[PDB]
C-alpha cells in the first residue's frame, strides 16, 4: 500500500511479515480539508 | 530432475526505492491498540489545503502595511514555490521534495486595522512574457480581483495555473533570470486613515494543486 | 495510371496493371514499437550523465529512426556498467539531488545494472528538433539523470515508443553507381 | 525444505535485443494527456507508401530532361536499393536497416514542360541474365509501359519483384559486379518541342513491399 | 507489444512497470496509405 | 519477503544432449513457404527399407560370378554390420551411429546373365557356435532357401535375428575372433551355361529392423 | 519434438523461440517404404 508493487502474493504469512494491530472498544485532515468553504458570501452580479 | 532457471544479469541489486519487501525474522507480534487516535493525516496536501501558513515580507514579517505616498505597490513577487516570500510556508516546505506541480495556489489577505481604518486592495496575476505591471491601472488588464474592508476581515484569491506545459518545476534554475511563471502583484487602490495598519497574508493549496515526482535534494 | 501529380494524394499502382499479382506482406519488422525497442550504446560522461535520447548517434538504427520523427513518447530502460552505486533523479531535479541515496539508488552488483524508468518530462510528448533558437533543445527535454563514481557503459532502450510527423531518413550517398559492401558469406 | 532449482549455464547474460523487461524502481507516475496528437505513424512502410521521395540523377537533380539527339535513353540504373539513383529516397534510408526485402517498388514520373511541349516515354524492367536493352525497340520485349503528356502530369509504374529466391538483399555485395536484380530503363520515344523540359521522378513502396531482418551497419 | 515475448504475466504491477497514460476530453499515415488511389484513369482496352 | 530457492550443486552445466532449449534473442521471423517440397524423409529407416544398396565382393564389385569348378561357395561372410561385404551399404553407414540393433536384414539377389544362361542358387543363415557349412549339403540343415533363374530376375531373403540377448552390437570388438552373430552362406547348386555371369546383391532393412542408442565414434 | 523433454510450457512465445512457417496455396519415403511388396509371387505349397 505504500511503495509496493508485486502482483503475487507474499511467501510469508502476514503475521510474520508485519506486526498485527489490535482494536479497542484521511481521518481528521481529510475531513477538515473537505469541509473548506468554497463559495462566495456576497450577492454575485454577472 | 529439478526446475531450471536463468539467474539474470542486471537484476537483483538493492534499489533504495524498490517495490518489494524484506524477509521477516521475528513473528507473531501484536501491537497496543491505537484505533481512533486524534489528528491523523493521510495525504500531505489535505493539510496543505486546510492549514494556510504565512508569507514573509521584507523585514521578516507576515504582513504588508498601508503606505501613504504615491507608490501603490504593496508587494510584487515571483510566482515561484522557491520565492523568498513563500520560503516559510508549509507549501514551500512540501514542494522542495517534488520536482513538478500544477493547479491552484490560494492567497488569503486579512485586514488587522481598527474599526475606523478602511482600505481597498487589488491582487493581480501577471503572466511571464512582459514586465510585471507597476500601477493598478496597467495591472487592470491582468486577471485580477479588487476588495475593501468591512465586517469580514479576510479575502481569498486563487492564483491560476497557466503555462505552456502541463506541469512546472517547483525549483528555480540558476539560468532562469526572469521568473518563468509570472508574478503576483498586490496593490493598494486607496485607504481612509489606514496608515500603518497591517494586511497579513497567508497561502494554502487549492483544490487541484498537485505535487509529483518525489526528489531528495540536501535542503532544510 | 495517370493522375494529377500536383496534388499529393497518394497513388499506389500494382503489378495487376499489366497482369501480375500483388502478394501478401508481413510488416512487423517496420512496426515503430518493435523496431525502437532494443538497446543502443552511447559514450558516457564519467560521472553525471543526463538521460537524453538525442545522445544516441544519428547513424545508428535507433538514432537514424528517432530523428525520422519530430515528436515522440516512450518510457525507458537503461543498462549501466558503473563503479559505486548508481543514483537516478527525475526530470526537473536539482543536480545536487544526485548525491542523495533516497533517490532511486541501485547498489553495485556485477556485471551491470538494468533499470526500468518512467517518462518524467512536464510535456505531453518530446521533440527531436525544436524551433526556438534559429542545435540547442529545451533543457526540460530529458529523462532525468544518473550518477555513479565512474560510469563505463551506458545503453538506452525505448519502451512503448510513439512517433509523430516523419522527417528525412538518409542512406549513405555512394560514390560509385551502387554502394557495395562485404556481406557475410560462407 | 525449499524449492530446488538449477541455475543454468549459458543463460542469463544481458542480450541487447532480448524479449524481457527490467525491474521497475519509481512507481505511480501519470503522464500529461496526449490522445489525439496529429501526425502519428505506427509502421515505417505506411509512410514509405504514402510519401514518394525523389530520385537523384546525374548532376544531383531529381529529373531527367528531354534529349534532342539520336540517343533515346533518358536513364538506366540498377534495380537496387543501394543504387546511387535511389540514395536520397526515404525508401533507401529505411532499407539500410534491414537485410532482405521483396514486393513492389513504384516509380512516379511527372512532366514539368509548358502546355505546348509534348512527349512520349517508356519505362521497362530488364531482368538479370542479359545486358540491359539500349533502345526502345530491344526493350519492347521486356515488361514495359509507354505513355504521353496531356492533362494529367503524372504516370506511376510498379517494378515487379521477380527473383529465384523469395527475398533479396537490400545491400550490394562488393563481389557482385553485375546487378543481381536487373535494371530499370527509362527511354524517350519522341517529343514535340519538349527540348530541355524536365520529367521529375519519385519512388514509393508498393502495396506488398516488405522489409525484414533488422540490422544496424554504421551508415548514414 | 514491441520486442517482448514472455508468455507469463509481469511480477510487478503495471503502475510500477510503466508510466500511466491519461486521456483528455496507424492513425494518420495508416489512413493516408490506405486511401491511396490504386486504379486506372483511362478507359482500359483488353 | 521473496520466494526462497536452493541453487543445487551438481545441476546446471551445459550438456551437449540436454532436453531443453536456449533463450531466444531475435523474434518475429516468418520463413519462405516450403510446404509440399518433394522427397522428404522423417525416419532414416524408411529410406533403409525402401532403397536397397549394393554389397561389396572381392575385387570391389557388387556381384559374384558363377563358377565352373567343384567349389560351390559363391560367398560366405560374417553376419555383421561391420563386415567388409556390408561396408558400402547405406545400412552399414547408418548402423555406425548406433550401438545396438535387432530385427531383419533382407538380401536381394539379381541375375544378370543372358536368356540362355540358367542357374540355381541357395542362401543359408549359419548361426554362431559351429563352423559355417562348406557345402550345399551340410548347409541344407540350416534355415535356407533355394531358387532358380527365369522371367523374374530377383529373389529376396530375410536373414532372421536369432541371439541369446534381445539386441546385438552393431560394432565388432577386437576381442571377438569368431563372428558373434553367425554367417551368411551363398552357394551355387549348378548352372547351365552361366559361366562368367554375374549375380548382383543388395541389402535393405526389414520390417522390424531397429537401431537404438545413438553414438558418435570418429568413423567415415 | 526432437530431443526435448520438459513438461512445462516455454516461458517465451513461439514467435520468439522459433521462426514461423508460412504456407503456400514421413511424406515420400514413408509412403515408399509402406508400399513395399511383401508377398510371395509363386503358388505356395505347404
Amino acid at each position: 500500500s505504500g511503495n509496493t508493487g508485486s502482483i503475487i502474493n507474499n511467501y510469508y504469512m502476514q503475521q510474520y511479515q508485519n506486526s498485527m494491530d489490535t482494536q479497542l472498544g484521511n481521518d481528521w485532515f481529510s475531513k477538515l480539508a473537505s469541509s473548506a468553504f468554497s463559495g462566495l458570501f456576497g450577492a454575485l452580479l454577472a | 530432475g529439478i526446475f531450471p532457471v536463468a539467474c539474470s544479469d542486471g537484476y537483483g541489486g538493492l534499489v533504495t526505492t524498490d517495490p518489494k519487501t524484506a524477509d521477516p525474522v521475528y513473528g507473531k507480534v501484536f501491537n497496543p491498540p491505537r484505533n481512533q487516535l486524534p489528528g491523523r493525516f493521510t495525504n500531505l496536501l489535505d493539510v496543505a489545503e486546510a492549514c494556510p501558513t504565512f508569507l514573509r515580507f521584507e523585514g521578516g514579517v507576515p504582513y504588508v502595511t498601508t503606505k501613504t505616498d504615491s507608490d501603490r505597490v504593496l508587494a510584487q513577487f515571483d510566482m515561484s514555490l522557491a520565492a523568498k516570500h513563500m520560503s516559510n510556508t508549509f507549501l514551500a516546505g512540501l514542494a522542495q521534495y517534488y520536482t513538478q506541480y500544477s493547479g491552484t495556489i490560494n492567497l488569503h489577505f486579512m485586514f488587522t486595522g481598527p474599526t475606523d481604518a478602511k482600505a481597498r486592495y487589488m491582487v493581480a496575476y501577471a503572466p511571464p512574457g512582459m514586465e510585471p505591471p507597476k500601477t493598478p491601472e496597467a495591472a487592470a488588464h491582468c486577471i485580477h480581483a479588487e476588495w475593501d474592508t468591512g465586517l469580514n476581515s479576510k479575502f481569498t484569491f486563487s492564483i491560476p495555473y497557466l503555462s505552456a506545459a502541463d506541469y512546472t518545476y517547483t525549483a528555480s534554475d540558476v539560468a532562469e533570470t526572469t521568473n518563468v511563471q509570472g508574478w503576483v502583484c498586490l496593490f493598494q487602490i486607496t485607504h481612509g486613515k489606514a496608515d500603518g495598519d497591517a494586511l497579513v497574508v497567508l497561502a494554502s493549496a487549492g483544490k487541484d494543486f498537485e505535487l509529483r515526482l518525489p526528489v531528495d535534494a540536501r535542503a532544510e | 495510371t495517370t493522375s494529377a501529380g500536383e496534388s499529393a494524394d497518394p497513388v499506389t499502382t500494382t503489378v495487376e496493371n499489366y497482369g501480375g499479382e500483388t502478394q501478401i506482406q508481413r510488416r512487423q519488422h517496420t512496426d515503430v514499437s518493435f523496431i525502437m525497442d532494443r538497446f543502443v550504446k552511447v559514450t558516457p560522461q564519467n560521472q553525471i550523465n543526463i538521460l537524453d535520447l538525442m545522445q544516441v548517434p544519428s547513424h545508428t538504427l535507433v538514432g537514424g529512426l528517432l530523428r525520422a520523427s519530430t515528436y515522440y513518447f516512450s518510457d525507458l530502460e537503461i543498462a549501466v556498467k558503473h563503479e559505486g552505486d548508481l543514483t537516478w533523479v527525475p526530470n526537473g531535479a536539482p543536480e545536487k539531488a544526485l548525491d542523495n541515496t533516497t533517490n532511486p539508488t541501485a547498489y553495485h552488483k556485477a556485471p551491470l545494472t538494468r533499470l526500468a524508468l518512467p517518462y518524467t518530462a512536464p510535456h505531453r510528448v518530446l521533440a527531436t528538433v525544436y524551433n526556438g533558437e534559429c542545435r540547442t533543445l529545451p533543457t526540460s527535454f530529458n529523462y532525468g539523470a544518473i550518477k555513479a563514481t565512474r560510469v563505463t557503459e551506458l545503453l538506452y532502450r525505448m519502451k512503448r515508443a510513439e512517433t509523430y510527423c516523419p522527417r528525412p531518413l538518409l542512406a549513405i550517398h555512394p560514390t560509385e553507381a551502387r554502394h557495395k559492401q562485404k556481406i557475410v558469406a560462407p
